[PDB]
């Protein structure tokens, strides 16, 4: 329920996420390549936060940062989807 | 005949022998438009 | 002249049509909503 | 003219209108497909 990882393998529910707007909502609009997007996670009620803690702890000034899921929402974190030309 | 460099892989010719080459879609006609978010598409994804 | 006047009212009952017009797609997104939501049932299990 | 450009937007708003009219046709075959569900279901009992 915490500290988004990367699975091998990709059919089981536990890699379903789910979008919301941070706009006007919508039921089925189509959309359009460079929105916000706030992300929920399917499995678990719970919406992604980005924790200010470093992954490594070893070496000084660490470039390696973590992201979690808290179960209230914020309009703090709002991923953006901007999209790359083939 | 597999490839020799490549194991697990077959040639594709142009014989006389018969073959079915099913249809499968995945992407139907007016879902292929620029302006929306489609299901092949890579993004890179910008924190806000 | 007579015909423009009830052209005018025929606009106005028309438009009252069209508030039943945004009323037929109050009921899609009433039926797309229950639909929806019983897919994620199905296809999920999220708490409550 | 004046009447010819309200006729051309009265156009598009009733070709909304018949939009919603295959939405009243999609109506019909909802209601359609669970009468013959359930005909199918009291006139013969099909395994799943």
């Amino acid at each position: 329920v915490y500290s988004l990882v990367s699975v091998p393998e990709g059919n089981d529910i536990s890699s379903i996420f789910e979008l919301d707007p941070t706009t006007l909502r919508g039921g089925d609009s189509l959309v359009p390549r460079n929105s916000y997007v706030r992300l929920r996670h399917l499995c678990t009620n719970t919406w992604v936060h980005s924790t200010n803690i470093p992954i490594d702890k070893e070496e000084e000034k660490p470039v390696m940062l973590k992201i979690g899921t808290s179960p209230l929402k914020e309009d703090k974190e709002a991923f953006a989807i901007v999209p790359v030309s083939p | 005949h597999q490839l020799v460099d490549n194991p697990g892989c077959n040639e594709v010719n142009s014989v006389n022998c018969n073959t079915s080459w099913k249809i499968v879609l995945f992407m139907k006609w007016s879902d292929n438009k620029d302006d929306i978010l489609k299901g092949g598409d890579v993004v890179r994804l910008f924190h806000a | 002249e007579l015909r423009n006047l009830q052209e005018k009212l025929e606009s106005t009952m028309k438009l009252v049509t069209n508030l039943s017009g945004q009323l037929s797609e109050l009921k899609d997104q009433m039926t797309e909503q229950r639909k929806q939501k019983q897919r994620i049932g199905l296809l999920g299990h999220p708490p409550h």
